[PDB]
Order: structure tokens, then C-alpha cells, then sequence
């Protein structure tokens, strides 16, 4: 039994999207399908349900106007369509369902999530700049280094250090959207300062959407 | 159009303590309520349905109660894997509204951050903008204040923050603030300092550099 949703999308404002969600393992037409929205770092919010047997939908007023949910029993997949896209529609969209509850419309089964981003921004790889302290003396025996990963779009990026060799003490921060319309984050790592720069700390950044692997040797 | 208000908004309990979230419905809702658990990245999980029925597989720690307008979820003895956001949901009527969620987090001894400051790379100054970066890593609790000052002048609209999820081993948080300004502004001014205020600090810690050193 699984719900598999369609892939992340990047959409201009005023466009329309149709996310799908396909069901293996059970009879779609015997149960309800619900879609739910989760705005970046906000709560879940119920959009609407559909009865695949009937075609009968109910919505939340918030969402009635601009969202249409439909279901195709021939492919056992349920679709969700927002029209008139808008930056605030950027959120993860979930199909969900209940069929082993045995007493209620509570949802025991959910999809991966499907990320919709609405932006006028164009696809663009990141520029990478090293974060090291001024000098040098420095700490001890403890210093922080890092990587400013700035001006890229869309998400996501993969940061790593020393091609994976270094994982302890490393924190890569939740990306942040700037007024550019572009994303900027940074990755940092705590290290022992006596060991610096005996060891080099390279920092590998990967932005698949713009085919971009880049690399910074970081040094104070 | 039924509104599910849950409280607290954030709960911090020691490993093995009890955890009480509860939920208030705007309108009598009978037994028709579920709770869910969500973790970063993952889709949600159903824990209780019909106000007090464990979905099979969910362990005994979790139990729900109440009927009508006042409902509660209990976690007998919190464990490492129970850190998540906890949501309340009504299936009584027309729009099946969720609550806003309660963040449940491991209580830890207090710890102040270690503050570090980074000047901009010459590599970036070529493009004509300067990002100064202040990093407070490994602190608890999350509540932290951070002010930028350029030559003693409180900066206001020109910086942005980001915060990690609580750490698996440490149970701690790290935060970075980034001050953006132009190459001109950066080259005219001289002292760049971030100043950090936090429970574990007995009074604010300033980290600062002067451009020309």
C-alpha cells in the first residue's frame, strides 16, 4: 500500500499546476482522498476531499475558488490543480487517505509531499564564498569555518565537506529567500584549531537544477 | 469553520518525563478528533483517531482523551524519537480543520552559544556586495536575540536569520545571522560587530572585527 506523488515543480506566477498522486495496494474508489498544504515552516491546512466513486468534492472556502480536485479511477490516481499561482502558494502539497482506521475520516496514509514553488526568478547556480575568521591565533582549540552559498534558484542545494569525509560539527542552514528572489544559505563546521591548516577543508556544493558542482578551499 | 486551538505552542520535556498537549474546539465536536505526528521532511503519521484509539503500531506512551470541545494527547515518557510537531484534527464537519500544532522538543540543561564572526571574502567584494556573518552554534534553548552594529550604529532592515532543527546527539540549536550591505557601505565603515543575548549568557557577548584589522 503506497501513495506516490509527482515531482517538485517550479512555476511562474499566474500559471496553473496539476499535481498527481497514484495509489497502489487498495481500492481507490472505496475511500476518500484528501489534499493538504504545508507552507514553509507553517502548519498543515486542509484543502479538500474527493470521493473517487462519485466525483463528489468538498473544499475549504480558503481553497474553493482556486483549487480543483479530481480523480481518475481508471489510473487509480487523484489530481490537484491550483490556477492563478502566487508566491504564497509555495508550499508542500500532500494527498492523504484513510482505509485501515475502521471508524472515522482520519488519514492513516500520506504521500511524499510535492513541492510547488512560485517565482518569477530564473534558474541560476550559486556563487560560493569562504567563511573564515579574520586571523588566526585563534581560539582554542576550537575554530569555526564555512561557506556562504549565495544567489541560487530554485531549491535545493547539497552541501558537503571533503567529499563526505567530514560530517561531525557541520551544520548546513535552512535556506533563506532574499529580496533578489534567489536563495542564500551557508554551511559551517567546528574543528580543532591546532589542526588548521595542517588539514585543508574543501567544501563541495551541488545545484542539480543548474548543473553546477563547485568547490571551495577555505583558509583564513 | 470549526477552529481547533491547541496549546502550548511549544513543549520542552526531559527524556522520560510526561508530555501534555491539549486542544480546544470552537464548537462541540463529540469524539471525532485525530492526532498526528510530523517530523522534519517526513509526511505526518496518525497516532489517535476517534479521540482515544491508538492506530495499531503506535506504542502505549501515546494516549488521547476527552469528548466535546476539550481534548488532550499524553506522552507518558518522552523518548528521543518523539521529538516532532503534534497536530490536532477534527473530522466532525464540513471542513476538517487542523490545529496549528505543538512543537515537542527535548529539554536539556541550558547552554549559551559560542559566537563566531566572519568578514566578507575579497572574492565576493568583486561582485560589489558584502555579507558579514555571525554564527551562534550549540545553544539551548532556541530563544536568542542578535543585533548587528556597524560603527556603533544599530542596523535594522538589512539582515536575515536561519536556525537548525534540534540536534540528534546534543539536543542543541545553531543559528546564523547575515548582514548584507554594498561594497561602498562596507568600505566606508570600520567596526563590524554582532552582539548576542541569551539565557545562558550572564550578559550580552559581542563579537566584532575592524575591517582593516
Amino acid at each position: 500500500v503506497q501513495l506516490v506523488q509527482s515531482g517538485a515543480e517550479v512555476k511562474k506566477p499566474g500559471a496553473t499546476v496539476k499535481i498527481s498522486c497514484k495509489s497502489s495496494g487498495y481500492n481507490i474508489k472505496d475511500v476518500y482522498m484528501h489534499w493538504v498544504q504545508q507552507a514553509p515552516g507553517k502548519g498543515l491546512e486542509w484543502m479538500g476531499r474527493i470521493d473517487p466513486a462519485s466525483g463528489d468534492t468538498k473544499y475549504d472556502p480558503k481553497f474553493q475558488v482556486r483549487v480543483t480536485i479530481t480523480a481518475d479511477t481508471s489510473t487509480d490516481t487523484a489530481y490537484m490543480e491550483l490556477s492563478s499561482l502566487r508566491s504564497e502558494d509555495t508550499a508542500v502539497y500532500y494527498c492523504a487517505t484513510g482505509m485501515w482506521v475502521s471508524t472515522g475520516y482520519a488519514l492513516d496514509f500520506w504521500g511524499q509531499g510535492t513541492l510547488v514553488t512560485v517565482s518569477s526568478a530564473s534558474t541560476k547556480g550559486p556563487s560560493v564564498f569562504p567563511l573564515a575568521p579574520s586571523s588566526k591565533s585563534t581560539s582554542g582549540g576550537t575554530a569555526a569555518l564555512g561557506c556562504l552559498v549565495k544567489d541560487y534558484f530554485p531549491e535545493p542545494v547539497t552541501v558537503s565537506w571533503n567529499s563526505g569525509a567530514l560530517t561531525s560539527g557541520v551544520h548546513t542552514f535552512p535556506a533563506v529567500l532574499q529580496s533578489s528572489g534567489l536563495y542564500s544559505l551557508s554551511s559551517v563546521v567546528t574543528v580543532p584549531s591546532s589542526s588548521l591548516g595542517t588539514q585543508t577543508y574543501i567544501c563541495n556544493v551541488n545545484h542539480k537544477p543548474s548543473n553546477t558542482k563547485v568547490d571551495k578551499k577555505v583558509e583564513p | 469553520d470549526i477552529v481547533m486551538t491547541q496549546s502550548p505552542d511549544s513543549l520542552a520535556v526531559s527524556l522520560g518525563e510526561r508530555a501534555t498537549i491539549n486542544c480546544k474546539a470552537s464548537q462541540s465536536v463529540t469524539n471525532d478528533v485525530a492526532w498526528y505526528q510530523q517530523k522534519p521532511g517526513q509526511p505526518p503519521k496518525l497516532l489517535i483517531y476517534y479521540a482515544s484509539n491508538r492506530y495499531t503500531g503506535v506504542p502505549d506512551r501515546f494516549s488521547g482523551s476527552g469528548s466535546g470541545t476539550d481534548f488532550t494527547l499524553t506522552i507518558s515518557s518522552l523518548q528521543a524519537e518523539d521529538v516532532a510537531v503534534y497536530y490536532c484534527q477534527q473530522d466532525y464537519s464540513s471542513p476538517y480543520t487542523f490545529g496549528q500544532g505543538t512543537k515537542v522538543e527535548i529539554k536539556r540543561t541550558v547552554a549559551a552559544p559560542s559566537v563566531f564572526i566572519f568578514p566578507p571574502s575579497d572574492e565576493q567584494l568583486k561582485s560589489g556586495t558584502a555579507s558579514v556573518v555571525c554564527l551562534l552554534n550549540n545553544f539551548y534553548p532556541r530563544e536568542a536575540k542578535v543585533q548587528w552594529k556597524v560603527d556603533n550604529a544599530l542596523q535594522s532592515g538589512n539582515s536575515q536569520e536561519s536556525v537548525t532543527e534540534q540536534d540528534s546527539k546534543d539536543s542543541t540549536y545553531s543559528l546564523s545571522s547575515t548582514l548584507t550591505l554594498s561594497k561602498a557601505d562596507y568600505e566606508k565603515h570600520k567596526v563590524y560587530a554582532c552582539e548576542v543575548t541569551h539565557q545562558g549568557l550572564s550578559s550580552p557577548v559581542t563579537k566584532s572585527f575592524n575591517r582593516g584589522e
